[PDB]
């Protein structure tokens, strides 16, 4: 199978910054690794696919970069709706695979 | 020459000289209908020469047995058959005799077929 | 207005058949393929199996041969079948629509499967 | 005298078997199929007997066309689209008084190569091919009983020479005397492979294109005083009709389907004239006394013969129907027969076109003729008729048919298949060995 | 001593060969292309090695008895137009309990003689030939493999016996022996020109309308000690079966296509009650009783014989499948096979009508039997059975069938084809001179 | 009379007397079938005498020839096979010897057919 | 043994011993195909044992005639024919007078069926 | 000297006749019309006249291969409800196999008459024909309805041995000089020929029989440029197809029991299908029909090749079968070339699903989607040329008659009729 490491396991930033997450796949899938965040309670939701089409309805601010082994996630302009926890998920083999998780929180 | 046929009309001694006219003449879904009347010519012809085959005739248009003429298929004499008859009025007259002639054809020739066997072997 | 609603199941006895079904509204079963995704309090989110679009079944290699799904085409709803539920499977399940968009590397043509639309949530709990 | 086997004598026996093809664009007797031909033997003192009415050559040659006919329409327009709702209105344009009524213009929703488009579409259909249903709506005439396989365009009707010839170890026996009445013994039997060039003139009341007798006509009955059977007279001399259809027919095809399409009578262009036929009113006339005094022959010197037309029944019995230039005939032909006969001009005899044909008497099995293009001008023959009498001093002769048998048997009349016995036993004073 | 070649000696071998049929309102086994029929030799001191399994006239008849079906059914209705969605609901106008929602009242549109005009009909389908489509929608149970051919109304399905005639050169060896059992040297041999009257009686579970056995209850199977092989049981006395359909159904003419009619059931007049078959109870007891006695001979005395019913599968092969007066019956034969075997009352079979049928095994071929006018009565013979055993001193068998051979290998267990090889070379003191 | 395959049983000796019987039975969806089986009769009748022509023997039914039987073919003496044994019997026991005989009488009448060529060329 | 055809190259000397192989090879929608060649060659077959029957030939492969040769169909003697020329070569030279000798053999032999017909009445 | 009658002679005549089958899943050429196989004597001294191109085993072959195609081909779905009218759009909106495809929508009928179904399929540009999301309709359809190429049935060649009846020869010419006509020195009498593969193609001569010794150059006049000219070559030239698409067939339900195959979605490596050609081999195997083809022309002249001059799509490409799935490869690389006296060569091939094979109107057939990648291997073993009507000699190549791919395999083969009654002098006498 196929393992993502996602680090760092908790970043903390302040309203109206720029954070970075890295999501590292074992193997190389391409470009296949789509972004989910899960607000605190509430269901998982799509935010990025292919590592860099945003969904639609998503803001502008958020964009994913990388088609080889370190992808990325750059959010630009915090605010409180964003203080979620992000997976990175990959489509390439059919032992489909998670991300641990970032929790996004206020410093 | 007279042609197929030819001599139907002519008396039975005159009709004899043209057996292989008649001889030749008797072997040569739309295509099935072709075909089934070429099988049925291979086979009629084959069953006369079977017959003859069977009777110690085999490869003879005119063939003499050795089964004497009763009389009583027909007691006309030798001079108003040949020169005064024709083949069809011949066929007519002994058609009920024709199958017990048959039958003693077939019986005088395997009678010859084992005499002539049993006369080899001495 | 497209959502994918599931209801709770109540808890549950240790080592029986853990049933779920999602409603599919907006959209349908067509098309899509339907899958299921849980949540260990605490942890992360775990893919136990999809039917992809030609209904053909992956399921996840952990849970070996206690793995079962069906697609209600005439009810639009998906089933889950999971039996001998263990204490570990405690877990918050989620149905999802994989949707497949087709994105062209250099000279490759691939389906690809993103999970488009997610459950609400039905918190299972064994005891 | 001892038995002697003599095998390939002259001897035949009657038999019936299968005789095949011999022909000297395709055509519906298939005589490209049948094998081409090539013979004539006088049998002197040969004297046979012929019965033309218990011949099994006609009744060979029956099934033959009749099977070449649904043979060549096997691969042509099966016209079950054409079974729709058709809103006829009546061809007032440039119309005689006498084709009043005949000619109706009929529109419908036709289907089209594309299974989800349909056509308005229109065609001239004549008044004996629809049926009304209660612009008014009609339907064809053959749409409750079956479908009609519109006639290919290129397959053609025009009836040429076939012979049947006898398969190996069977002979064909030819009558060759001249006044023979198709029974009895015949005195000058010719034995042929096989026989002259017959057309299968399909026509009733009137043997078309047929054969001539030699010396006098000929009155062919399987007996005279049955009244229940058909007469078949035999003209020496041919009575020209010439047949016309003075409408300029416009063909139209419509495209109903992938492949298969269907003509369809467009506009007439110009006049609309009736169909007729010509006899000369001389020429009928003598022969008609040629008849009669053949005919007086077997019911005395003294006796009436009066010549009536068709008694009642189908319109392929009660009119003199053929088929020349692709287009089907139905001929009234009661100016022919109205005569009483006592011890420049022509005649014209109007004549109604068919389209959707019934032609071997079969029902359910239909055919629709595609209109012919332009105008159809035929010259054929009289050649006999085919008359039947009724049950006092006076006898009526009225035009019959529908048989198609006996319009072959009037030309297998002087032909037999016989069966040669080629194994023959006699005596002889000649010993074996 | 010298070689001596005879010809016509009579030496045969075993031999594969196509045998021709002959036989002694048209019939789907048709018996006008059959050659009519006329015969026996006793062969003494011959004994023959026969072997019904691998007989090759089993194998021939079944290809035959198929091409004849399919064959009868190409000419007539074709009901694809017949896959409609039919608005169904249920008969309940004077059914009894046990004919309890079997007949299903269906009404649809079909297709008119006109092709653009509509038509709303209504017909009455059995539970067994509509499925339910999701008063509620159903449709024919065979629309989703194929479309189905009406069953031609002037054809009958009534088995005509038909004579499998070898040719020439071949010969037809008849086992005369009364106790054989299907394989081994038969010591009573005789040459039959052809076989007995082989009627094509199509049966399941039960060999009806049958030959019976000479002496008593003939057992025969392949290998009696494999329990895989079907073991056929014939009787030497027969046990009458009385079939009945009580309703008087009422066929109704659906004019769906130009020249095409659909035959359905109008309406039952009286009551609704359900088909079944009546089987003497003291007969069968005693048939069993006999059937029992010759199975203990492969079994051993002390055995406990149990007949049970079958084991499942489709309905053909669960139920006794037959078929007289044009209807197919599918009987239930569990109170038949109903006991255990140790050391003026009738029994009543349940039956149930279909009119799809397909019962070649052949996926894709239907055929729709239309109803039949009236009551239908019927009185056959059971004249053997068709058994299969389970795989302990207990032994259960189950009626078997499904497999038409084994329905055709008790009628032709007696008959075997030897090809003649009549050159024959022996020492002799002759010597060619 | 007996009839077809009468003598099947019968001794060797006994059945070669009715030779005739079995000789005219061997030449006479139901459609070509049938039609392919009359073809069929022909061809393994026609086969059968161009074997005899071959050998010398056309047009016969017993045809005593020049090849010398071979003991090692059948050690058995004529009493004991045109006495005791029927012809089914006989077939078995020669059934792999029939081919090398075959060839020796194809080839005996071969050597005959140029020896009498030569004689009548004096 | 050469096989079937194989002596073709061979003179005709050398050619004639081998009529045995070249003689048994002439015996033995898409279903007709098959079987209408069958019953063509059979016709065939029998076609040309109906002319060696009707010259007194029948049933053997070498037939001595009693019909002379004119030396205007070929005027080679026999040493440069029997052994210099082969039977396709031949069959090039008298193919013009083939109908020829086929009527006179027919002739000469329907003429000495009747001499020695005649001959047994004595 | 008199008449004396042989019977059994070996002379033959040239003759026409019904030659069977023979051969050792169903196919199009089944076994089931067909008759199992079981041999070749050598016939010294016998020098025959065989005449390739008027041969009638080559056009009783045709009418067969014909003939075995319908037959296969009847049992099987018509698709006469494909007539409807389509609304495609582009699979693309932008050198891929996705700008040879149209999106295709249509109602289509279900297995109930009275319900309809909307379904879509991806057509080839190649099978649809606009109407004037725009409205299309199938090629063959104002011509003919389109009978399904039935899936259980295989498009494989396999090897068929014509063997002749009783009465008739067939004589193999040995000789491997041979070109097509006048004497052969060497000749057999076969029983039945060497397994021929009916392969259809044009403008090679696709699998097959090799010559022997040096490539063969076969025209019935060289000096006509209205006859093509059969070359066969030596060694074969490998030729490997491809198309890299994996296709996603799917089935519509257009009746009852009927099932429409249709191009439902197509993923995977989308180049164009194409045919690759050693570039090595090919130039040399170019040289070794140069050199035997200044051998009619001169030592001096110039030996041109170009491509095909116009026509259908199936006479100006090099049409074949290959997985099921019918391509059409362009062949203006392979003939480029003019002669004075690891690398590879990519032919683009289109594809086609409506196919009117044997040069015939109103008889089309609809090749279903083949699932998954097609791949390829074939030996080039022959060539058909046509010759430009100057020291220059333009050949182009040719086809179109399928009679020229079967006469290059019965070239060497001939019937004859055996006429065993012979009559010579001899010193006999009857008596
Ligand atoms: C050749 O041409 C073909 C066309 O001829 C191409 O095929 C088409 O390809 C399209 C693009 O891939 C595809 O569109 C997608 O459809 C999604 C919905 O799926 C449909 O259509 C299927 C057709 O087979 C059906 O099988 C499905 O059942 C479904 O249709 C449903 O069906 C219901 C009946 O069962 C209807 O009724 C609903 O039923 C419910 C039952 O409880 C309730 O009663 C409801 O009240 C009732 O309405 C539905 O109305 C109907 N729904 C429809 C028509 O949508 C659709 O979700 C996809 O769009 C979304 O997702 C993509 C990716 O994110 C976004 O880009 C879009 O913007 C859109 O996203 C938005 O919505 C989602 C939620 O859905 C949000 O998550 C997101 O944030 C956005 O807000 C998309 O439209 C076509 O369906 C398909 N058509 C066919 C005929 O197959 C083919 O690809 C082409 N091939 C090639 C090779 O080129
Ligand atoms: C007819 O009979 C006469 C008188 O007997 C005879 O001269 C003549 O040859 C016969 N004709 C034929 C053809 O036999
Ligand atoms: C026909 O004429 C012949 C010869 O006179 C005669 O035998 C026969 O009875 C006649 N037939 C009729 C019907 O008059
Ligand atoms: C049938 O009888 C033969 C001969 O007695 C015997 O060999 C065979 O085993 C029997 N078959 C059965 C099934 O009993």
């Amino acid at each position: 199978a196929i393992q993502l490491t996602q680090a760092p396991l908790t970043v903390s930033a302040s309203i109206g910054d720029t954070i970075t997450l890295t999501c590292r796949a074992s193997q190389d899938i391409s470009i296949w690794l789509s972004w989910y965040r899960q607000m605190p309670g509430k269901a998982p939701e799509l935010l990025i696919y292919a590592a860099s089409t945003l969904r639609g309805g998503v803001p502008s601010r958020f964009s994913g970069a990388r088609s080889g082994t370190d992808f990325s996630l750059k959010i630009k302009n915090l605010q409180p709706e964003d203080f979620a926890t992000y997976y990175c998920f990959q489509s390439d083999s059919y032992p489909r695979a998670f991300g641990q998780g970032t929790k996004v929180e206020i410093t | 020459f007279l042609g197929f046929l030819g001599a139907a009309g002519s008396t039975m001694g005159a009709a004899s000289m043209t057996l292989t006219v008649q001889a030749r003449n008797l072997l040569s879904v739309w295509g099935i209908k072709q075909l089934q009347a070429r099988v049925l010519a291979v086979e009629r012809y084959l069953r006369d020469q079977q017959l003859l085959g069977i009777w110690g005739c085999s490869g003879k248009l005119i063939c003499c047995t050795n089964v004497p003429w009763n009389s009583s298929w027909s007691n006309r004499n030798l001079s108003e058959i040949w020169d005064n008859m024709t083949w069809l009025q011949w066929d007519k007259e002994i058609s009920n005799y024709t199958q017990i002639i048959y039958g003693l054809l077939e019986e005088s020739q395997n009678q010859q077929e084992k005499n002539e066997q049993d006369l080899l072997a001495l | 207005q497209a959502r994918l609603q599931q209801w709770e199941g109540r808890p549950l006895k240790p080592a029986e058949t853990l049933s779920l079904t999602c409603g599919v509204h907006g959209v349908g079963l067509g098309g899509s393929g339907w899958g299921w995704i849980r949540q260990p309090p605490g942890q992360g989110l775990q893919w136990i199996g999809e039917i992809d679009h030609d209904g053909s079944h992956k399921h996840n290699p952990a849970l070996r041969s206690r793995l079962s799904m069906s697609l209600d085409t005439s009810r639009n709803q998906v089933s889950l079948r999971l039996t001998s539920v263990t204490a570990a499977d405690t877990a918050i399940y989620y149905c999802v629509r994989v949707y497949r968009e087709k994105f062209l590397i250099g000279e490759f043509l691939t389906d690809y499967r993103f999970m488009d639309m997610w459950g609400t949530g039905t918190t299972v709990i064994v005891s | 005298l001892w038995v002697t086997v003599y095998y390939g004598v002259p001897v035949w026996k009657d038999a019936e078997t299968t005789l095949f093809c011999a022909s000297d664009k395709h055509n519906v007797w298939a005589t490209h199929a049948c094998v081409p031909t090539d013979q004539e033997i006088h049998l002197e003192n040969v004297t046979e007997e012929f019965n033309m009415w218990k011949n099994n050559m006609v009744e060979q040659m029956h099934t033959d066309i009749i099977s070449l006919w649904d043979q060549s329409l096997k691969p042509c327009v099966k016209l079950t689209p054409l079974c729709v709702t058709l809103q006829c209105t009546n061809v007032t344009n440039n119309i005689t008084d006498d084709m009043r009524g005949e000619l109706k213009n009929c529109s419908f929703n036709m289907t089209t190569e594309l299974r989800d488009k349909k056509q308005k579409v229109y065609s001239l259909f004549y008044r004996l091919d629809v049926v009304q249903i209660n612009n008014k709506e009609y339907r064809l005439i053959n749409c409750n009983t079956s479908a009609c396989t519109q006639a290919c365009p290129k397959v053609s009707f025009e009836p040429i020479p076939i012979h049947y010839c006898a398969p190996a170890g069977f002979a064909i026996l030819k009558c060759k005397d001249k006044k023979f009445n198709g029974t009895g013994p015949c005195p000058s039997v010719s034995t042929v492979q096989c026989t002259h060039g017959i057309k299968p003139v399909v026509s009733t009341q009137l043997l078309l294109n047929g054969s001539l007798a030699e010396e006098e006509v000929m009155i062919r009955s399987e007996n005279i005083t049955n009244n229940a059977k058909n007469i078949l007279v035999q003209f020496n001399t041919p009575v020209q009709i010439n047949c016309t259809r003075p409408n300029n027919n416009t063909r139209k095809s419509i495209r109903i389907g992938p492949g298969q399409a269907f003509y369809a009578t467009g506009d007439i262009i110009g006049d609309i004239r009736q169909a007729h036929c010509n006899v000369s009113k001389a020429t009928w006339n003598e022969t008609l006394g040629k008849v009669v005094k053949q005919l007086r022959k077997h019911f005395g010197n003294n006796t009436i013969i009066r010549f009536a037309n068709s008694s009642g029944g189908d319109l392929e019995v009660t009119t003199h129907s053929f088929n020349c230039g692709g287009e089907f005939f139905y001929c009234n032909t009661s100016g022919l027969f109205n005569s009483t006969w006592i011890s420049n001009d022509s005649i014209t005899l109007p004549c109604r076109i068919k389209q959707i044909i019934n032609m071997w008497q079969r029902i359910g099995q239909c055919m629709y003729a595609p209109p012919i293009q332009g105008v159809i001008r035929c010259v054929s023959n009289i050649t006999g008729l085919i008359l039947t009498r009724d049950g006092s001093t006076t006898e009526t002769f009225r035009p019959g048919g529908g048989d198609m048998r006996d319009n072959w048997r009037s030309e297998l009349y002087k032909y037999k298949v016989v069966k040669i016995e080629p194994l023959g036993v006699a005596p002889t004073r000649c010993k074996r060995r």
